[PDB]
């Protein structure tokens, strides 16, 4: 296992697996949906569905070629997977359709049928998808008036004033030469990779990006959208966490996996070894929670989700997660450490290590973008295994204790109660 | 006979408890002020449920 990073005016980076059955060759750019403003959110989203077309997917197929696409706040990527005989069929697909010639993607006719297929399923997100939904919500206020908050797929308002020169506008100040990484995964060679490259002058376009004035910022907000004829009640709650290139980046995800994930009908999930689940199997307080711990390139997001069918006793399962929040900082044991190391250690190594060499062009793209290499998966497993006690306490102390918190949620939410109620459990009186 | 104690009694609860009630206010005023500042915006549902 290694990765070569190459540059000859081209950033070209690649992950050789001669066990794998098929390759994976596509593009990778550093901007996503913090890089756009109010009035073209959802420009990133259109161009995915340009490239997922059923015109440009028949070209493909006929070849025997499958294509992928996605957008994310900080990158977005185009991929083309193949079997292994075949990466020079697909490396020529990735240079007509899309570095040359976009006046075939950009027709009237081709327009205004992808622009009403994104649109149907903006307006199925907003009405059916509840626990991911609360969760966009959660970014729009923790950043409010800052490039952080966008969502990724855009709004229905701002989708519909959109035409093709805003299309074409994104793409000249984005699709550039030194804002793009060219990746390869599965069963292909560094060097042939480089040379298939090298045998034509591939160049997108020179110059660089525009540099956005405001950085992103977390603010200490709620947003509660009521629905009392939805049948359940879901809410995400958060403090400002670690952005990429912290130094305390696996310790707060460590932290996160101390308390994990539960669900209520999975009889193992009940046996697991958080203290948490003393309280909460007592009256039956949710139906499932998962912590997590986001990371952006300026800022990020630690905290957790949930989903509920108990609407009367919805404070008490705020109270009690939010007191063993407070243990980080006072009586965390020997015991709860050990435990979540070897647990990290799992969720981490199934990550970066799947079958689907699609996932690892995603991964292996974006980590290049921003720190210019990658770091191995041995040399994280010792960053992991080196954090103590003392670690914890003094991480929680600065990031949890007696901080500002972000709260959004939707559905039967009348037992949720006010800012100030929650914002004061982020202490004990005691310590 | 207690007119000279009374009065000097009388200038250390007065200045304890003005003291006291300004306190309060501030610490009314900041604990409130989330919800004074709140905003609602309504949007009309669809029909046909």
């Amino acid at each position: 296992a290694e990765v070569t990073q190459l540059s000859n005016g081209i950033v070209v980076a690649t992950e050789h697996n001669p066990s794998a059955h098929t390759a994976s060759v596509g593009v990778v750019f550093g901007s996503g949906a913090a890089n756009e403003n109010p009035y073209n959110n959802g420009v990133s989203n259109l161009w995915k569905n340009i490239f997922l077309s059923k015109e440009n997917s028949a070209v493909a197929a006929k070849e025997g070629l499958a294509l992928s696409s996605n957008i994310s706040r900080d990158f977005q990527s185009y991929i083309v997977s193949s079997l292994p005989g075949s990466t020079d069929k697909s490396l020529d697909f990735l240079n007509q359709s899309f570095i040359q010639q976009k006046a075939n993607l950009l027709s009237s006719s081709n327009f205004e049928a992808t622009k009403k297929s994104v649109l149907k399923q903006v307006q199925d997100f907003e009405e059916n998808d509840h626990p991911n939904r609360v969760l966009e919500h959660l970014h729009s206020t923790a950043f409010q008036n800052t490039p952080l908050s966008l969502p990724t797929r855009g709004t229905l308002e701002s989708l519909e004033n959109l035409v093709v020169a805003d299309l074409e506008s994104f793409a000249n100040n984005h699709f550039l030469n030194s804002n793009a990484v060219v990746v390869g995964t599965g069963n292909i060679k560094h060097e042939d990779l480089v040379n298939s490259i090298e045998s034509k002058n591939l160049s997108l376009q020179t110059g660089t990006k525009p540099v956005l004035k405001k950085k992103a910022a977390f603010l200490g907000s709620e947003v509660r959208l009521r629905d009392d004829t939805l049948p359940k009640a879901w809410i995400s709650l958060a403090v400002e966490g670690e952005p990429v290139n912290s130094p305390n980046y696996f310790v707060a995800k460590l932290a996160a996996q101390i308390f994990g994930s539960y669900n209520a009908f999975e009889p193992a999930s009940r046996l697991q070894g958080i203290k948490l689940l003393d309280n909460i199997q007592e009256y039956q307080l949710c139906d499932n929670f998962n912590h997590f711990s986001l990371s952006y390139k300026d800022s990020g997001l630690w905290g957790f989700s949930t989903a509920t069918r108990n609407v009367t006793m919805i404070d008490d399962l705020i109270h009690f997660t939010l007191k063993q929040w407070n243990r980080l900082t006072i009586s965390v044991t020997d015991t709860e450490v050990e435990r979540a190391k070897s647990l990290l250690k799992l969720q981490l190594g199934q990550l970066y290590e799947s079958g689907n060499p699609v996932n690892d062009a995603n991964l292996l793209g974006a980590e290049v973008l921003i720190k210019g290499s990658k770091l191995s998966l041995g040399e994280a497993f010792k960053k992991i295994d080196a954090i103590t006690v003392k670690d914890v306490k003094a991480w929680a102390g600065k990031r949890l204790w007696d901080q500002d918190i972000a709260i959004a949620g939707t559905g039967q939410i009348e037992g949720l109660l006010d800012y100030m109620r929650i914002r004061s459990d982020m202490s004990m009186m005691r310590w | 006979p207690e007119h000279d104690e009374r009065k000097r009694l009388g200038l250390k609860t007065v200045i304890i408890l003005s003291s006291l009630y300004l306190l309060s206010i501030w610490v009314k005023k900041f604990k409130w002020a989330g919800i004074k500042t709140r905003k609602f915006v309504f949007n009309p549902p669809k029909p046909r449920k």
